[PDB]
């Protein structure tokens, strides 16, 4: 809401899946807050997990 | 330049054999052709694109913006529409059908339409102040109320300092 | 060729040597075809794991990578999509020898199996816990 006035991008034809994606993350506000949700709920399940990685006897 | 665009989609529709696979790269081609401003050959490689992937919603944006670049309005408005109808995530598009209404028509219920459709995505925004103001004094002594109520309601977020007060 | 001619600048000698390997990376899967389509041809029905080979001897990444699919192959077929760029997958193959030699579980998987991982990690020549090479 404060960068929404400015944002008059364009797209380049030679551009990669990696460089569209860095380009979506910029363009898409509904994509960028759903991903904050990945982010917050995969932060859940690692601390839980804490220092215990190396504990694991097979 | 055009001669070297058209030397690139020569060789590169060669290295195509069936029609379907040169429709599938008239997206590069369109983009190519309007990167040496032949604004119909970019319209027609971009259409012989969306007659072969009928729901992709930057083919219709890439249209939409080559009959603004033409001065169609409601053609860029359609193919803009047609993009939001395609993917809704795009704030930014509601907005411009909004920006491409309200200049070309004030009277016109779908630039007050868009422009709802607008602000309920963009609340706190000077460039939908400015879409109802554009409306608002051409509504007469019923707009000047609404006016009223705008100034007052959307001033208390955040002026522009100096200009809507003197006005 | 036709993609220097294309630049409205005079251009660098590095773009210029990497189109000439580009071009080179053509001419010798150009050189190779037809051997590999006769090799495939015979191989095909009676190993799958020298017509994958064959193909990957011509950079025919794509067709090896369906034959493995075709032949119930299919993490050979993950293994040779993901071949076409990272160092990591390399050097992973290259521990999994190492692993498999020391460990003599080389001695329990195809010698022409083990010529396609060599070739992916990398390395011309391997030497077996057998004493074999490959």
């Amino acid at each position: 809401a404060l960068e929404e006035e400015s944002v008059f991008a364009v797209t380049a034809v030679n551009a990669s899946e990696k460089t569209v994606v860095e380009a979506l993350f910029q363009r898409d506000s509904l994509v960028r807050q759903s991903q904050l949700v990945v982010d917050w709920l995969e932060s859940i399940a690692k601390d839980e997990i804490g220092e215990f990685s190396d504990n694991i006897e097979f | 330049s055009k001669a070297d665009v058209e030397r690139y989609i020569a060789s590169v529709q060669g290295s195509t054999p069936s029609p379907r696979q040169k429709s599938m790269k008239g997206f590069y081609f369109a983009k190519l052709y309007y990167e040496a401003k032949e604004y119909d050959l970019a319209k027609k490689y971009i259409c012989t694109y969306i007659n072969v992937q009928e729901r992709d919603p930057k083919a219709h944006r890439f249209l939409g913006l080559l009959y603004e670049l033409e001065e169609n309005t409601d053609k860029a408005v359609e193919c803009y529409r047609r993009s939001v109808e395609l993917n809704p995530t795009q704030k930014d598009l509601v907005l411009k059908i909004a920006e491409l209404l309200c200049k070309n028509d004030v009277t016109d219920g779908r630039a007050k339409y868009w422009l709802e459709r607008a602000a309920k995505l963009f609340p706190g925004s000077p460039a939908i102040y400015k879409l109802k103001e554009q409306l608002l004094d051409c509504e007469g002594e019923d707009g000047w109320n609404k006016l009223f109520d705008l100034i007052q309601s959307e001033l208390y977020v955040r002026p522009d300092d100096v200009h809507v007060n003197i006005r | 060729l036709k993609e220097l001619d294309s630049q409205l600048n005079e251009p660098r000698e590095y773009i210029q040597i990497l189109e000439r390997r580009r071009a080179f990376s053509r001419w010798l899967s150009c050189t190779a075809t037809p051997q590999i389509e006769e090799e495939v041809s015979l191989t095909q029905k009676n190993s799958p794991v020298e017509a994958v080979f064959s193909y990957l001897t011509g950079k025919r990444i794509s067709e090896a990578c369906s034959l493995a699919q075709q032949s119930g192959d299919h993490r050979l077929a993950l293994l040779l999509s993901q071949f076409v760029g990272s160092q990591s997958v390399r050097e992973l193959l290259t521990m999994q020898l190492v692993d498999w030699h020391q460990l003599q579980a080389d001695s329990f998987i195809q010698d022409e199996r083990l010529r396609i991982f060599a070739l992916l990690a990398g390395k011309p020549v391997w030497q077996l816990s057998e004493k074999k090479q490959i």
